[PDB]
C-alpha cells in the first residue's frame, strides 16, 4: 500500500529551485550548536560532491490536531493533512521553530528559522497543507507529496527565498513547496543501517579502521 | 483501463516525457487567468495523473 | 485602487468593533485573511519591493 | 487617495489588535494576534508619520 | 463515509475543547448530543 | 457496377466490458478528479488554437 508517514520516522525536508535554467534539489539544515539558523544544502550533485546530509535529517516527533495542541498549550501516529508538527534535529536534538529575529534585507515582513533549544510555546509547532487539491485537509500525508507548511506562531509559510543573490529559508507570507521524503522508519533490532555512525572492526580482534592521529605528519 | 476510476499518466512514446502542466506563469494568476498551459517534461508532478 | 480599497477596509472596520471594543471573533478572522492575502496590504507593505 | 487607504488600513488592523484584558490574562490567540500585528507596522513607520 | 469522517473530526474537535474543562455545560451537552444523533444515523445508514 | 470488387470486412470492436475504455472512443480528460479538462483555446483566440 502506498506508504504513509508517522511519528518517529526521519525525514528530510525538500524543495526545488530553477536556477541558470536547471531545477536544482535542496535540503533544509543547520548545525544547531554555535549556529541555530537553517540554510540549505543542495543534493542534485550527489554524484560528484556528497552533502553533508547528517545536519539534514529530522524526526517527527508529534502530531496532533490543532485543538489538541491548543489544549497541550494550555496545560506512532500518522500524520494528517492540517494537523500540526514538531520536528526534532536528530543531530542537535533542537527543534525546527520559527524565530523572532530577521536578518534579511529583502523581504521586511519575514522571520528567520532556525532551531530551538526546548519544545516549549508554539514557535516549534508547524502545521501542514494540502499543495494541490489532489489532497485535502484530514487525508493522509503520503510519502512523495508536496505540502505546504505554515508557523502555528507566526501564521507564516516556510519559505524559500531566491530575492537575494543565493539561496536562503527564512518565515514569510510568501509559500513554497516542500517534500518529506523519508530517511527511516523502523530499523530491525541489532541490523546495519545507512546513515549509522559505526567503528570498523579487524574481524573481532579489537583493531578498528582509522586515521592518523591529530597533527600527525602525514595530514590524517 | 476504467472510466473514471483507474488514474493514467500520459507518456510520450519516442522521448518518454510525460505529460504535465508549466509551472503556472506570473501575473496570469493576478489578472484571474486559470488555465495552465500543458508541456511535456521529464519528470513532472505527483498529480499528473 | 486605493479609493475602492479605503471603502472595503471601512466595512470590515464596522464588523471588527462595536461599542469601542474589538470583536475578537470577527477581529482574528480578519487578520487571518488578511495575511493571506498580502495584495490587501497595499504595494508599501509588501514583503519584497 | 493613497494617504486615505494607508489610514484606513492602519485603523482596521489597530481595531483588530486584542483588548488589554485578554492581553492581561494572558490569551495565546490574543498575544499571537497582537505579535502578528506588531510585525506588519513597525513602531519607527508610525511614529515618522 | 466522506460525510462520516468530516463529522468524526469535528466531534474529536469538540472533546478536544472539552477536555480540560472539568464539566460540560447543557449547551455543549446539546450541540454533542445533537452530532450523536447525526452520527447514529449515519451508522445506520452504513449498516444498511 | 456489373463488375465485382473483392473487400474485407475487418472488426473494429465486437463487445466491451462494461465501464473500460476502448480505442476509437470520443471522452474528456480531466486532469485527476479536479474537475480541470485538457483542451485547447476558444475558437478565434491568439494562439491559432
Amino acid at each position: 500500500e502506498v506508504q504513509f508517514l508517522r511519528t518517529d520516522d526521519e525525514v528530510v525536508l525538500q524543495c526545488s529551485a530553477t536556477v541558470l535554467k536547471e531545477q536544482l534539489k535542496l535540503c533544509l539544515a543547520a548545525e544547531g550548536f554555535g549556529n541555530r539558523l537553517c540554510f540549505l544544502e543542495p543534493t542534485s550533485n550527489a554524484q560528484n560532491v556528497p552533502p553533508d546530509l547528517a545536519i539534514c535529517c529530522f524526526i517527527l516527533e508529534q502530531s496532533l490536531s490543532v485543538r489538541a495542541l491548543q489544549e497541550m498549550l494550555a496545560n506512532h501516529r500518522t500524520l494528517l493533512y492540517g494537523h500540526a508538527i514538531l520536528l526534532r534535529h536528530a543531530h542537535s536534538r533542537m527543534y525546527l521553530s520559527c524565530l523572532t529575529t530577521s536578518r534579511s534585507m529583502t523581504d521586511k515582513l519575514a522571520f528567520d528559522v532556525g532551531l530551538q533549544e526546548d519544545a516549549t510555546g508554539e514557535a516549534c509547532w508547524w502545521t501542514m497543507h494540502p499543495a494541490s487539491k489532489q489532497r485535502s485537509e484530514g487525508e493522509k500525508v503520503r510519502v512523495g507529496d508536496d505540502l505546504i507548511l505554515v508557523s502555528v506562531s507566526s501564521e507564516r509559510y516556510l519559505h524559500l527565498s531566491t530575492a537575494s543573490g543565493e539561496l536562503q529559508v527564512d518565515a514569510s507570507f510568501m509559500q513554497t513547496l516542500w517534500n518529506m521524503n523519508p530517511i527511516c522508519s523502523g530499523c530491525e533490532e541489532g541490523f546495519v543501517t545507512g546513515g549509522h555512525v559505526l567503528r570498523l572492526f579487524h574481524g573481532h580482534m579489537d583493531e578498528c579502521l582509522t586515521i592518523s592521529p591529530s597533527d600527525s605528519d602525514d595530514q590524517r | 483501463i476504467k472510466y473514471g476510476e483507474s488514474l493514467c499518466f500520459v507518456q510520450h512514446v519516442a522521448s518518454g516525457l510525460w505529460l504535465t502542466y508549466a509551472a503556472p506563469d506570473p501575473k496570469a494568476l493576478r489578472l484571474g487567468v486559470l488555465k495552465k498551459k500543458a508541456m511535456l517534461h521529464q519528470e513532472g508532478h505527483m498529480d499528473d495523473a | 485602487n486605493p479609493c475602492g480599497g479605503e471603502r472595503y477596509l471601512d466595512f470590515l472596520r464596522f464588523a471588527v468593533f462595536v461599542n469601542g471594543e474589538s470583536v475578537e471573533e470577527n477581529a482574528n478572522v480578519v487578520v487571518r485573511l488578511l495575511i493571506r492575502k498580502p495584495e490587501c496590504f497595499g504595494p508599501a507593505l509588501r514583503g519584497e519591493g | 487617495a493613497i494617504m486615505s487607504f494607508y489610514a484606513a488600513l492602519i485603523d482596521l488592523l489597530g481595531r483588530c489588535a486584542p483588548e488589554t484584558h485578554l492581553i492581561q490574562a494572558g490569551k495565546g490567540e490574543a498575544l499571537r494576534i497582537r505579535a502578528i500585528l506588531r510585525s506588519l507596522v513597525p513602531l519607527d513607520d508610525l511614529v515618522g508619520i | 463515509v466522506d460525510y462520516l469522517l468530516r463529522l468524526q473530526e469535528s466531534i474529536s474537535d469538540f472533546y478536544w475543547y472539552y477536555s480540560g474543562k472539568d464539566v460540560i455545560e447543557e449547551q455543549g451537552k446539546r450541540n454533542f448530543s445533537k452530532a450523536m444523533s447525526v452520527a447514529k444515523q449515519v451508522f445506520n445508514s452504513l449498516t444498511e
